């Protein structure tokens, strides 16, 4: 008691005093500015629901002896939230139960009391008509049961809270969705729970019912609002399509979903990375690192941000694949650091000409590669140190017997050293012929490259580039 | 701010191409030229 | 009513050409 | 049906609204100026 | 190419020349 | 040295003796400009990427 | 249990009068369920597990007979099959031996793609594990570099089957193969050297090689075409290009946008 | 493969594709992208006598796929066997790029009718006073002014 009396009674006040200031100022503003006048192209409450997000990932971890949050929800739930004369007795309401935890005991909500604190939008004249109210008034309790995950029997309580969210949803996909944004600013508590909807499931439960309901998603998206919900809904169909092996990946070539115009700066971002892979994936190799490169450089400025240290590591797999590689640890960190070392052991095997060195990788990292999933573009890599090894050969030496470079590349066998360089020729890696009755391989030496036309086309490539950024500069500029 | 839904979880640059190209080839080549002369 | 939008924004569409080609088309007159 | 044949354009002929006013602001604004100079 | 580059250069420094004047005065003026 | 510049040869002495000014004055005179205004846009960052 | 099938399966029927009683068989099939996957009523596996050990005996004979159209019609219906949640028998003796033989005749039907989405359904078991899928798998791969006597030293390696008529189309497209990398820029070559790199001692084969293309039959003798002197020495092709390209560069340079 | 079983023209299977394309064309709607003739001539074979019951199917699957007017089209050849479909989530879909289209052809219409016309699809332009029933049955009527005078009607 004395152990408790002085480091138990802060936690309930001082979260008391911050939740009357951001989602009490969220509550204030979104039932009177979502559901009220506006809330336009340039609004501010989603921004103030990514603060109550982000802020509440890692504020609760403890399972909230002395009502601190235990106590949070019978008083955040008794909520009419109707208009200001009757929430003048709430903003009392906000102060009348931080006594309840103080002068008496609450019910400590230890895994079993979730059950009374969900049917309330029946007690004192709640609606649902009000979904800027009840969609947050889901999400306000529909965070903090799973932003822990707890997992141990009360994935119930996750589900029946998620229940009467979704039939706020379908209030959302039927009834009056029109210039209230009540699809807008919901297509976010659409895609925010979506997750909270998918670590569930992707821990102990399926996952394709869900998809033919977001199929009846997709339906009524950009079918009554084309903003913000042709975006959040293709990510998150295709999260494990491409982990699967169903059609999902010429279907979305042909889709018109796949320019929503406009994504909100961190979900666009990702969107062309998660198609950066399907043509990864599906051989696709010089459109991808396009749109590999462009899903970089659009994320913010986090550190710990394991799914970067994914993208990273993707991006040279397909210019592996291409011949070209920079320098991957150029942004080198101490997260960065351990998660590059087998991955940069790699490529130290590509710029080398040696062919069982890849094998000595492949034994020593084999298990390390399939934990990222990503084994699948790496066993193709044989083709591709090959057709480097026989440029660089060809480049060096001009007049090499082909029983000579077969000892160098460790190939065993004379006789299909003769048959890369056909292949080497039939793709186009060196011009000259081989004596094939003696046994040399002669090169030709390289003639004026300089009067050429092709620095050319490395400037036309490139002047027609700068004009653009030029021109962007231009467009925008002049907003006073 | 910061959200990032999370769906899975000089001084550098020169030494590093030099790294790639002397990687496991003569490190301490030092002393293979005291043995190279009666050899060669 | 939905066409009373459709018409209604139809008019928008029309008279906000009407703006923009003609603010548009003075950038040179007005530097002449 | 015949609801579903002319809603899906109304909904965004609010959207396609303000962007020519946008473009009348970021036109005009330049073009006041540039009367305003010259008149200057 | 050289003067193309040297042409996004320039409006970009014009660009935080119209961002030094557009977020000084929202809170000065209004 | 390069007081004369020209090639030797090892199996009769054939001494190939050629001449071009070739240019410097159009590309690296042209090089140091990129540079230069490589350091302009690292002095954009003090007056623009600190400020907005 | 309404069957009509046990007695002539397992012993060749070659082309007889069953295969229109087999599919008036499968016909007593769909009357009495449909091969919907059969979400409720786990527990009977008639429809299940006994039914679709008659579709993956009708794609085996499939290949026999050369009724490659047909051939696919089975196999994609039994992919419908182990796509089902559902338990069923993880595997028998016969499903490497027909998933992994879709991979080796699709192999042959020259569509690259769907030769790699396939790697999906099964993850460890092509290297680590599955020994018999590791050599479809590391075949186009031999066929994917230069290597062609290794792809002929797994034409030594049959272990599963017997892979008769895909390694045969698989001479073919190696025969024009090297009937297409002849066609380099070679030398002189005498009748037995390029007479012995496909599979050939000395048939009149090479004379329906050596009139096909070029390289012609002489003294003991193929004669290069390698001249490759008609195509350079174009000002005319950037000329009418570039004065497009110039004009496009005056567009956005001073006409305002 | 589940529509390559139309590789069999005996009449039977014919009619059994059919009795099958009713609960099983609902899951792999990305597996049917490639299938516009397996599904008109399989339409125009008469041994598939649900034929305009495939032209549901395509329409099914095409607006999945994105090709909206290929559903359309194979609604427009599906009769009346999509002409009753009306009053749905997915039907009013493919009713959707229908009239998107027949409004302007009735636009043109009424503009000048007198020859040179379009051809009346009597699908494409059935349901329309079809809905203009609809516009009757459920009591709303201010929408149905606007339909007329969009469909030039």
């Amino acid at each position: 008691p004395p152990g408790g009396g002085e480091q138990e009674p802060p936690p309930p006040p001082a979260p008391q005093d911050v939740e009357m200031k951001e989602e009490a100022a969220t509550g204030g503003g979104s039932t009177g500015e979502a559901d009220g006048k506006t809330a336009a192209a340039a609004a501010e409450h989603s921004q103030r629901e990514l603060d109550t997000v982000t802020l509440e990932d890692i504020k609760e971890h403890v399972k909230q002896l002395e009502k601190a949050v235990s106590g949070k929800e019978p008083r955040f739930v008794l909520r009419a939230l109707r208009m200001l004369p009757s929430t003048s007795r709430r903003l009392n309401h906000y102060v009348l139960y931080k006594a309840v935890q103080g002068f008496f005991t609450s019910n400590n909500a230890t895994r079993d009391f979730l059950l009374p604190f969900l049917e309330e939008p029946m007690d004192t004249e709640a609606d649902l008509q009000f979904r800027p109210r009840t969609g947050k008034a889901a999400s306000t309790p529909l965070l903090p049961e799973v932003e822990a995950y707890l997992q141990l029997l009360v994935v119930i309580f996750m589900m029946n809270s998620k229940r009467y969210k979704e039939a706020q949803k379908i209030s959302d996909d039927l009834m009056q969705k029109i210039s209230t944004q009540n699809r807008r600013a919901l297509d976010l508590v659409a895609a925010k729970c979506y997750y909270y909807h998918a670590r569930v499931y992707e821990f102990l439960d399926k996952l394709d019912v869900v998809r033919s309901f977001l199929h009846a998603r997709l339906r009524t998206a950009t079918l009554r609002h084309d903003a913000d919900g042709q975006a959040t809904l293709l990510n998150l169909l295709l999260r494990n399509y491409l982990h699967y092996s169903l059609y999902d990946q010429a279907e979305k070539l042909v889709s018109k979903s796949v320019f929503p115009e406009q994504a909100n700066n961190n979900e666009w971002a990702r969107y062309l990375y998660y198609t950066g892979r399907i043509k990864a994936i599906q051989l696709e190799y010089s459109e991808a690192r396009r749109t590999m490169t462009n899903a970089l450089r659009k994320a913010p400025q986090h550190t710990a941000v394991g799914f970067k240290q994914t993208v990273h590591k993707l991006l040279i797999v397909v210019e592996l694949l291409l011949g070209e590689i920079p320098d991957r640890l150029q942004f080198r960190q101490p997260s960065l650091k351990r998660s590059l070392m087998p991955y940069f052991l790699l490529t130290q095997a590509v710029r080398t000409g040696n062919l069982a060195k890849f094998n000595q990788v492949l034994d020593q990292f084999g298990e390390k590669f399939q934990a990222d999933g990503t084994y699948t573009l790496i066993i193709r890599l044989r083709h591709n140190v090959i057709k480097t090894g026989v440029r660089m050969i060809s480049l060096s030496y001009s007049r090499i017997s082909l029983a000579d470079i077969a000892q160098k590349l460790q190939l065993d066998s004379p006789e299909d050293a003769e048959f890369i360089v056909a292949k080497a020729i039939r793709d186009g890696v060196i011009e000259a012929s081989i004596n094939h009755e003696k046994g040399y391989v002669q090169s030709k030496e390289m003639i004026d490259i300089y009067s050429t036309r092709e620095p050319q086309l490395a400037f036309h490539q490139r002047i027609s580039f700068c004009l653009d950024i030029h021109n962007m500069s231009v467009k925008a500029m002049r907003f006073p | 701010m910061s959200e990032k839904k999370q769906p899975v979880d000089e001084d550098n640059w020169d030494d590093d191409n030099v790294e790639d190209d002397f990687s496991n080839q003569l490190r301490a080549e030092l002393e293979k030229h005291g043995y190279k002369m009666e050899t060669s | 009513d939905l066409y009373s939008r459709y018409k209604k924004l139809q008019q928008e569409l029309e008279f906000l050409e009407v703006q923009e080609e003609y603010i548009k088309d003075e950038q040179k007159n007005l530097k002449k | 049906g015949l609801r579903q044949y002319y809603l899906s354009k109304i909904e965004e002929l609010q959207l396609i609204v303000n962007d020519k006013s946008q473009n009348l602001r970021r036109l005009q604004a330049q073009r006041n100026e540039l009367n305003a100079k010259v008149r200057l | 190419y050289l003067a193309s580059l040297i042409r996004s250069v320039v409006a970009l420094h014009n660009l935080i020349n119209n961002k030094i004047a557009n977020r000084d005065a929202e809170k000065k003026e209004g | 040295d390069k007081k004369f510049h020209g090639i030797l040869d090892q199996g009769e002495g054939v001494l190939i003796i050629f001449d071009e000014p070739p240019v410097d004055k159009t590309y690296e005179a042209a090089l140091e400009t990129i540079q230069n205004m490589s350091k302009v846009v690292d002095s954009l960052y003090n007056k623009a990427k600190k400020l907005t | 249990m309404y069957e009509q099938l046990k007695g002539e399966w397992n012993r060749k029927s070659p082309n007889l009068s069953k295969c229109g009683e087999e599919l008036g068989r499968l016909k007593l099939v769909l009357l009495e369920l449909n091969f919907l996957p059969t979400t409720g009523t786990k527990l009977t596996k008639q429809q299940l597990i006994l039914a679709r050990d008659i579709l993956e005996i009708g794609a085996q004979w499939s290949i026999l007979r050369k009724d490659i159209p047909s051939f696919e019609r089975y196999m994609a219906q039994l992919k419908c099959y182990y796509f089902d949640y559902k338990e069923q028998l993880p595997e028998s003796a016969y499903m490497h031996q027909l998933l992994g033989l879709n991979l080796l005749f699709l192999l042959s039907q020259n569509r690259v793609a769907e030769f790699h989405t396939e790697l999906e359904r099964l993850p460890a078991k092509d290297i680590q594990t599955n020994v018999y899928i590791k050599h479809p798998v590391s075949l186009e791969q031999y066929l994917m570099e230069g290597s062609y006597n290794k792809v002929f030293l797994a034409k030594g390696n049959i272990p599963a089957e017997s892979y008769t008529f895909f390694i045969d189309i698989l001479l073919d497209t190696i025969r024009d193969e090297i009937a297409g990398c002849i066609e380099k820029a070679y030398e002189k070559i005498l009748f037995t050297e390029a007479t012995r790199i496909l599979f050939f001692n000395t048939p009149k084969k090479m004379t329906d090689y050596a009139k096909k293309r070029g390289w012609v039959l002489g003294p003991n003798n193929y004669y290069s075409f390698a001249s490759q002197q008609q195509k350079p020495e174009d000002t005319t092709i950037p000329s009418t290009e570039l004065a497009k390209q110039v004009i496009e560069y005056a567009r956005q340079l001073e006409m305002i946008v | 493969g589940i529509i390559s079983l139309l590789d069999e023209d005996e009449p039977q299977l014919k009619e059994f594709a059919l009795h099958k394309l009713n609960a099983v064309v609902n899951d792999f709607w990305a597996e049917i992208s490639e299938s516009v003739d397996k599904i008109e001539v399989l339409y125009e074979d008469e041994g598939f006598r649900s034929r305009q019951f495939a032209a549901l199917v395509a329409s099914k699957v095409f607006y999945h796929l994105g090709a909206f007017e290929e559903s359309l089209n194979y609604a427009l050849g599906a009769g009346d066997l999509f002409n009753v479909n009306d009053n749905s989530e997915y039907v009013e879909t493919i009713i959707a790029k229908c009239i998107d289209h027949y409004t302007k052809q009735c636009v043109e219409n009424a503009d000048l009718p007198e020859g040179e016309k379009k051809p009346i699809d009597q699908r494409l332009e059935g349901i329309v006073n079809k809905m203009f029933q609809r516009c009757l049955d459920d009591h709303k009527y201010k929408q149905a002014i606007g339909i007329a005078l969009e469909t030039r009607r």
